[PDB]
């Protein structure tokens, strides 16, 4: 069992950002590369060998995007989602996550 | 003040014998407002429309689906009847006229100190034996036979108001429901609603209209200098604009040379070329779409000497697929030489009361029809039109189940006595209960031979009796005469689908009605 | 069965909760059902005297 | 009469619409809504329990 | 001087008193919808809309009430649905008089916690009492069991016919939908069976659909209506052109390339399109939408497309069919994959019409053989009621097949226990024996409110069947009188058994529990302080 608090989502900055698309090909690079981002953000987490998380309520960010959720399903990990902040001492503690 | 304690508060309760004879109340009254619509001999009601239109109409339908009322169980009567205009044709005044009588013998047993459910149990029953007799005295039907499906049609716009012209309204309604006997897949359907179009014009006499061969539209062409006139066009339906529109994004062009402002609207005007090249390439006579036409798009057809429609909407190019057999393209990239409705008529831009109308007729093999309507003004025109849209719907009661029952009341007389051979031997207390639906159905020649003003004493004792033999069980009441004829001489066959209907709603209809034991009004839902 | 008794239950539960907790927190007890009421009421009488 | 247990419990509604029955004390006392401000001191003397 | 709160204080005689006239209150309505010869209710709200049903829990929960002894009968018959599917009449019948009779002795200085306690005992030694006492499990009457229970539930409602019509599409429906799972679950989750409403042709032509109804239309008429050895393409995401995200922004310094990015917008759109149709795909069915420019490529594939179901809907025909619910793309860093073996099949997808309306089917669907039923009425008053009348004997065949037993219905259990729990009292009686007795009496209003509903003799009748359920335990001789109940179209006891007159055990082990506390929850209630309220601040 893990508890992740990072954000299994499309990269963003505390700055605000924006995508300039200035040519043809351009728009798939854009999309391509997003896909590979949150794909590379799974693989991490099946080589560490989870089986179940738990997922802290985000409030700016999306806690975990739709495509996020289809390649989890394929690792066939469990989630939980919607953790509030107020329940972490209590999980840490029954569980033993960090 | 100090309110009472109370739970429900402001609400109202009523219970017992005033709610089971109460609600029987109500469905009379409903019963009373179309009671002399059944019969050859009807009289036009004219409603006065809450909108401020006018409504003159004697069908049954018509009649009731207008009134509002109050008591809640009124509402259950009306909704007979409207549910029955959907899956039937004419099978509305008698099942509210039949309903009602089924209920009034209900309140002469529920004061005989018998149980609500042995009044139920018993019409249940009796349903049985009154859906088993139809089926044994049915005739068959040749429906190939012209006369035959001439002879149907005729006697059911007899009753209606649109009888004076039956001469048109018979071929009319026949052939329209021929053209839309269309089947693609392994499936046969009659549809008489997507395809079967009513169009009306005020002026002229009901001897000018006729069925279209096509469509027509109320349209004139997109520039004057198109053709008004084409022999057999070539016609491709699109779905797409030919304008030129921002794309769904958060477009910004970078303006920094003087030749930046003008080259970009110069590929505006070349875009919009272009793709109106694409849409000539099947060789055209006539293009129809839903959305603007540029300018240019609006030069270049023009050039290319073909006629343009502007703004048709989805249903009318739903319809002229079937007349042309078209098949409407969304992309002028995709266009195919299989697209191209060919074997269309005539096209032809009318002027009719100072408006233009866009025609497309004598279509080689088209599986869709337009009705074109012309009369003294709106309100014959909105007769005609309901009674036509009737007319349709008795043709694919036969074509989809070709089987008649003697009408004028012969089938109701020979059910009642049915019932009547059988229940000598019911020997149990729903004995009364079973007999008393045989009584309730003569309600309809009942009825009928009312609205004729003859006699109510020598025209049902005589019935009664020549159907005690077993030579004919096919005597009937000539509504136009006032005498009794046998079905066998008059002719007069009602579809056997009707027939079933009509029974197993009134008697379902007394069932539910018949139930309600408490009232309890004045709540609020969430 | 009903959000009622919970609601009671959830109350009951705490108290007896705390009860163990004034065990822990002074290690002695005393007979109830009105014990120290009487013998407050006679041994103070006493000490007034 | 909520002594003992042989007493009995007590139902308080509120001015939104919110029903309770409860036996303990305290929550009997934070529902009442006692006004005087001299009686008002036995609910903070409950808060202290 | 008094309580200085700005409510009322009532107590004693005052409350206690009011506490009982709101549970009868509520207790005076349900009584008359007791057994096979109750009659059904309308209900009309502020604005007309009519409401006819004889189900108890509708009726209540539409019924608005003040007191909060009132709410607790509410939601006991919420319970009833939760926990046992059909007893959400005699619930509140059993709980009203319960509070009834102990006012009866709490007025007698007998306190309310013993009333409480022999309560409390009593009810226990009930169930222990029924749990001895049944009659058989569901494996040596087979089918008899589930078509007599389905008939059983049926009697009180608007489809209590005489025949097996309904009785049989409610049993083969739930035996058609068995699901096995770990450690001895048969699972029957009615729930997945689609019951369809049709003002149109008489009940007796509603249909029992092999495979799943689909409450959707085609749509565009120029699609295939009817697909024979169908691949059904089970997808949730939308087919529209696409556009870009907020957080990207197309700025363009080289008209030249105003043409390649626009026209990307619909060209990517297309590329997707085409390969959900290169698998072979017949019928595509999305929880979105499907826009003018995609419809096109269906129309000339010659496929069928269904858009905006639901998506509830969508994964009970995935499951049935055998396919998987594709949202996205993916496959070990593939640009477009589409998972082209997760296809479903079906015998026949076919749009039918069902009285001036369109509906899919999809038959027989390979996998699972799910099932739905399409109810005929002669208008919305009867369809409505039927939809709830069908629910019904659905989960009552549900407990039947999951709890192996079954009791004897007509009152034959109450009558049981009216004299097994008498005799109770005599040994155990040295305070609470008024409590025992008075916890047994109640249980009589049952076989009483029976009689009255139907008519029939009160007093007389009942007593007989006393009669016959007592020599079944003074006099020791097998006489089997125990499964004997009330026929309420002769006023004559019947053999319930041999009528095939059965419940499942739980409807009555669980109604005497819940019955039982919520009397006692109210019996306490002697207090009650009422705050005035908060309207404008």
């Amino acid at each position: 069992i893990g508890l992740i608090q990072f954000c299994l989502s499309a990269p963003k900055t505390d700055m605000d950002n924006q995508i300039v698309v200035s040519d043809y090909a351009q728009m798939d690079r854009v999309l391509r590369e997003e896909r590979a981002y949150i794909l590379n953000l799974v693989k991490q987490i099946k080589k560490t060998g989870c089986n179940v998380l738990l997922i802290q309520k985000s409030i700016l960010r999306d806690a975990l995007s739709d495509l996020a959720l289809h390649f989890l399903n394929k690792m066939k990990i469990m989630v939980i989602k919607d953790i509030e902040r107020e329940d972490i001492e209590f999980i840490c503690k029954t569980i033993g996550t960090k | 003040h100090r309110p009472v304690l109370v739970l429900s508060q402001n609400t109202k309760r009523e219970s017992g014998r005033k709610v089971q004879s109460g609600n029987i109340n109500a469905a009379k009254t409903i019963a009373d407002i179309i009671r002399t619509c059944l019969g050859p001999k009807s009289m036009m009601k004219m409603l006065l429309d809450p909108m401020g239109g006018i409504v003159m109409t004697n069908d049954g339908n018509a009649i009731l689906r207008e009134i509002q009322v109050q008591h809640p169980a009124a509402k259950s009567m009306i909704e007979i009847s409207r549910t029955q205009d959907e899956e039937v044709g004419d099978g509305t005044t008698s099942v509210i006229i039949l309903a009602g009588e089924m209920l009034s013998v209900a309140e002469h047993f529920l004061e005989q100190q018998m149980h609500p459910t042995v009044v139920i149990s018993a019409y249940r029953k009796a349903l049985d034996d009154m859906i088993s007799t139809l089926k044994k005295i049915s005739i068959p039907v040749d429906i190939s036979d012209s006369d035959m499906m001439l002879n149907i049609i005729n006697s059911s716009i007899t009753t209606k108001a649109i009888s004076r012209w039956s001469s048109l309204a018979c071929n009319i309604a026949l052939d329209a429901v021929k053209m839309v006997q269309f089947e693609e897949n392994g499936r046969k359907e009659i549809d008489i609603k997507k395809y079967a179009r009513v169009e009306k014009i005020p002026g002229g006499i009901i001897e000018d209209s006729c069925v279209l061969r096509g469509v027509m539209i109320n349209k004139d062409v997109t520039h004057p200098r198109m053709r008004r006139y084409i022999k057999n066009p070539r016609i491709v339906l699109l779905d797409s604009s030919l304008e030129y529109k921002k794309g769904e994004s958060q477009t910004d062009i970078e303006i920094t040379r003087e030749e930046d402002f003008t080259r970009i609207l110069q590929m505006e005007e070349e875009y919009i070329q272009q793709l109106c090249e694409d849409i000539i390439q099947l060789k055209p006579d006539v293009v129809i779409t839903e959305k603007g036409i540029s300018d240019l798009a609006q030069h270049y057809l023009m050039r290319a000497n073909i006629t343009a429609i502007r703004r048709v909407r989805k249903t009318d190019n739903n319809r002229i697929a079937r007349a042309c057999g078209a098949r409407i393209v969304s992309r002028p990239e995709e266009l195919r030489e299989d697209d191209v409705g060919t074997g269309a008529g005539l096209l032809e831009i009318k002027k009719i009361g100072d408006e233009y109308f866009t025609f497309i007729t004598d279509c080689k093999d088209p599986k869709a029809c337009t009705i074109l309507l012309r009369g003294a003004s709106k309100e014959i025109l909105s007769e005609v039109e309901r009674n036509l849209q009737d007319a349709m719907q008795v043709c694919r009661n036969v074509l989809l189940d070709p089987q008649l029952v003697p009408g004028g009341g012969a089938s109701e007389m020979a059910v009642a006595h049915a019932l009547t051979e059988k229940s000598k031997a019911m020997t149990g207390v729903e004995q009364w209960p079973y007999r008393a639906v045989a009584q309730a159905l003569e309600v309809i020649p009942r009825t009928l031979i009312q609205n004729c003003g003859a006699s109510t004493i020598r025209l049902l004792t005589s019935l009664r009796a020549k159907h005690t033999q077993e030579n004919c069980e096919t005597w009937g009441v000539n509504g136009e005469t006032g005498t009794l004829v046998d079905m066998k001489e008059l002719g007069i066959w009602e579809p056997l689908a009707v027939k079933l209907q009509t029974y197993k709603t009134a008697v379902e209809t007394a069932v539910l009605l018949l139930r309600i034991d408490d009232i309890v009004s004045g709540h609020k839902k969430k | 069965s009903n959000k009622l008794v919970i609601e009671e239950a959830e109350r009951s539960i705490h108290d007896a909760l705390c009860v163990i907790r004034c065990l822990v927190k002074k290690r002695a007890l005393i007979a109830g059902g009105g014990a120290p009421e009487i013998e407050l009421a006679l041994r103070l009488t006493e000490y007034s005297r | 009469t909520s002594l003992g247990p042989k007493g009995m419990d007590k139902m308080i509604q509120d001015g939104k619409g919110d029903v309770t029955i409860t036996n303990d004390g305290a929550t009997i006392l934070k529902q009442m809504q006692v006004l005087h401000p001299a009686a008002r001191m036995l609910v903070e003397l409950s808060k202290a329990q | 001087g008094p309580l200085s709160v700005f409510g009322d204080r009532s107590t004693g005689e005052t409350i206690r008193s009011q506490n009982v006239m709101a549970a009868a209150s509520i207790a005076n309505i349900v009584k008359s919808s007791l057994g096979p010869v109750g009659l059904d209710k309308m209900l009309v709200d502020d604005i007309g809309d009519v409401t006819i049903t004889n189900d108890g829990a509708t009726i209540l929960k539409l019924l608005e009430v003040e007191h909060p002894a009132a709410k607790v009968l509410c939601e006991l018959a919420d319970l009833q649905d939760k926990e046992v599917g059909d007893g959400t009449t005699s619930v509140v019948i059993i709980a009203a008089e319960l509070l009834k009779n102990a006012d009866e002795l709490v007025k007698q200085k007998i306190h309310p916690t013993s009333v409480i306690s022999g309560y409390r005992l009593a009810c226990k030694e009930a169930v222990r009492y029924i749990n001895e006492n049944l009659i058989v499990n569901t494996d040596e009457l087979g089918r008899d069991c589930l078509i007599n229970a389905a008939k059983t539930s049926m009697s009180s409602k608007i489809i209590g016919i005489n025949g097996d019509f309904f009785a049989n599409m409610v049993v083969d429906a739930v035996l058609a939908i068995k699901y096995t799972d770990i450690r001895g679950q048969p699972r029957y989750p009615v729930n997945s069976v689609n019951i369809l409403k049709a003002h149109g042709r008489s009940q007796m032509e509603s249909m029992l659909i092999s495979g799943y109804a689909l409450n959707c239309v085609v749509g565009s008429q120029g699609m295939p209506k009817r697909i024979v050895n169908a691949k059904i393409a089970c997808l949730d995401f939308s087919l529209q052109k696409t556009k870009m995200k907020l957080g990207v922004q197309v700025v363009i310094t080289d008209p030249e390339k105003l043409d390649q990015i626009r026209q990307r917008e619909s060209d990517i759109t297309k590329e997707r399109i085409q390969k959900i149709l290169a698998t072979g795909a017949n019928v595509i069915l999305t929880t979105g939408g499907i826009d003018d420019m995609c419809l096109k490529y269906f129309v000339e594939a010659g496929a069928m497309a269904v858009r905006r179901v639901l998506k509830r809907d969508l994964k009970r025909i995935a499951k049935a069919s055998g396919a998987t619910i594709l949202s996205t793309l993916a496959n070990l860093e593939g640009e477009e994959t589409f998972e082209a073996a997760m296809l479903g099949q079906a015998e026949e997808v076919v749009q039918e019409r069902i009285c001036d309306d369109e509906l899919i089917l999809i038959k027989n669907t390979k996998a699972r053989t799910s099932a739905s039923i399409i109810l005929r009425g002669a208008n919305d008053f009867m369809c409505d009621e039927m939809e709830r009348s069908l629910h019904d004997a659905l989960c009552v065949v549900k407990r039947v097949l999951e709890s192996k037993s079954v009791v004897p219905g007509g009152g034959a259990v109450e009558a049981a226990l009216s004299i097994y729990l008498e005799n109770y009292a005599t040994s155990m009686g040295s305070r609470e024996q008024l409590a025992i007795a008075e916890f047994a009496r109640s249980l009589l209003v049952i076989p009483n409110t029976l009689a009255v509903n139907a008519a029939q003799d009160s007093t007389d009748l009942v007593a007989k069947l006393r009669a016959f359920h007592n020599e079944a335990q003074v006099n020791p001789e097998r006489k089997n009188l125990k499964w004997i109940g009330l026929d309420l179209s002769n006023g004559k006891p019947r053999d319930n058994k041999q009528a095939g007159v059965f419940e499942p055990t739980i409807v009555k082990v669980k109604s005497l529990k819940f019955a039982t506390e919520a009397a006692i929850t109210i019996l306490r209630i002697d207090d009650l302080i009422k705050l005035h309220p908060e309207s404008k601040d």
